[PDB]
């Protein structure tokens, strides 16, 4: 039995800690996996010995007599966001892999410019969309109270060129009474968040 | 450093068929083993696949619902037996142990994401749309945010991309991790998709500039049967394009 946790924020440049436990103190080999949402396990780093063991931005930290194991991610980015599954090897050959932990690098919004568009309508689409971007990191999208109104959670886009980044979350429905004023009134947005006529 | 590879990639089947999906190992690697996950959740082991013999099943997986064939240390095959929706899943081969490069640990394969559905006819490819960006957002902050839906596919097998003058382009954009279902009630329910590209105002107004949002769509094959008046779902892509204006 190898246990991890579940859903973990850590802001971006800070120290991601992620760690795991398991019972067989004879385990012999201890490893790390990270998985995007469509991709397969990839391996970042392994440890057989006790210590600290560094490959870039990854720490992977092991105590066989406290029975953990651990990845710490220095400087954290956004792409860092993924699955990280630890993985253990018994006194044979059997890998017993944890549940994995969720890890959500939230973007640092230095000028948090909260605001509601409303994009134009397209001649193929019977759908009205409503952007919600330029929110800091700490504001949550709460999913549609109307069952025809469909809320995406939120998004973060890197501009690598201008060094910026942004959160956003895209709201469209087909309705004839749709707007873009109400269309996140089921979530907790900013008061001074812009809503253009 | 061993190359996993499986087959097929992905597949639509109908209920109560077999599929005997495949992998293959460039070089001989002693251990291999069979994973079963779901996007979002948890790997699950299946079974250990042993060389010449029966794999070594783990609890709740039987052998006659999957065989798991093991000639030589470098192919494997399972079979999903009398297939049902409840069996859709990303299936995963993993191999490791020792090697002519020593002990490896277990890499994965790329998979197999395996949806099984009551009736074909169910298989819709997606409609895709592109929103220009508002004129509100570009006065406001001189950016300019496109965004892309594609919307009543079933199952969720699509890829989104974006092109920019013929391009693919992967800075300032964001797609939704997966697919949410348009009613999440029903068990049948079509999937929808949001994606943002944002570039610069002076960017998108230039009218020289292309944006194309590419939807790759994988659905039934050739030797799938299809008799309806609706285009056959075959494995396509979807796209809606726009270009800059001032």
């Amino acid at each position: 039995v190898e246990q991890n946790s579940g859903p973990l924020s850590v802001p971006e440049g800070a120290i991601a800690s992620l760690n795991c436990t398991y019972s067989d103190r004879g385990s012999q080999s201890f490893f790390w996996y990270r998985q995007y949402s469509g991709k397969s396990p990839e391996l970042i780093m392994f440890i057989y010995s006790n210590g600290d063991k560094e490959d870039g931005r990854f720490t992977a930290q092991l105590n066989k007599a406290s029975q953990y194991v651990s990845l710490l991610i220095r400087d954290s980015q956004p792409s860092d966001s993924a699955t990280y599954l630890c993985a253990v090897r018994d006194a044979g050959n059997m890998l017993t892999f944890g549940g994995g932990t969720r890890l959500m690098v939230k973007p640092n919004i230095q000028n948090p410019d909260p605001a509601v568009y409303q994009l134009r309508d397209s001649k193929s689409s019977d759908k009205s969309v409503c952007l919600f971007t330029d929110f800091d990191s700490q504001t949550n999208v709460s999913q549609s109270k109307d069952s025809d109104v469909y809320i995406t959670d939120k998004c973060v886009l890197d501009m690598r060129s201008m060094d910026f980044k942004s959160n956003s979350a895209v709201a469209w429905s087909n309705k004839s009474d749709f707007a873009c004023a109400n269309a996140f009134n089921n979530s907790i947005i900013p008061e001074d968040t812009f809503f253009p006529s | 450093s061993a190359v996993i590879s499986q087959k097929p990639s992905r597949d639509i089947c109908q209920r109560g068929t077999s599929l005997t999906i495949q992998c293959q190992v460039d070089s001989q690697v002693t251990m291999m083993f069979w994973y079963r996950q779901q996007p979002g959740q948890s790997l699950t082991l299946i079974a250990t696949a042993n060389q010449g013999s029966e794999a070594t099943y783990e609890s709740g997986f039987v052998i006659d619902k999957f065989p798991i064939s093991r000639p030589n240390l470098t192919f494997s095959t399972l079979t999903v037996s009398n297939m049902s929706p409840e069996d859709s899943s990303i299936y995963l081969c993993s191999v490791g142990g020792d090697s002519l490069i020593g002990n490896q640990p277990q890499h994965f394969g790329d998979g197999t994401r395996l949806s099984i559905l009551e009736d074909l006819k169910n298989v819709f490819p997606p409609e895709v749309a592109v929103f220009e960006p508002s004129e509100a957002e570009i006065s406001h902050t001189q950016k300019a945010t496109l965004v892309c839906l594609a919307t009543g596919f079933y199952p969720d097998h699509v890829e989104l991309s974006w092109w920019v003058n013929g391009k693919e382009v992967h800075s300032g954009v964001c797609t939704d991790p997966q697919p949410l279902k348009e009613q999440p009630a029903l068990n049948d329910s079509r999937y929808a998709l949001s994606s943002r590209l944002r570039v610069s105002a002076t960017f998108w107004q230039n009218p020289r500039n292309h944006f194309r949002c590419q939807v790759q769509f994988y659905g039934l094959s050739e030797n799938d049967e299809w008799t309806q008046d609706r285009a056959k779902p075959v494995t396509q892509i979807v796209s809606a394009e726009a270009w800059g204006r001032a």
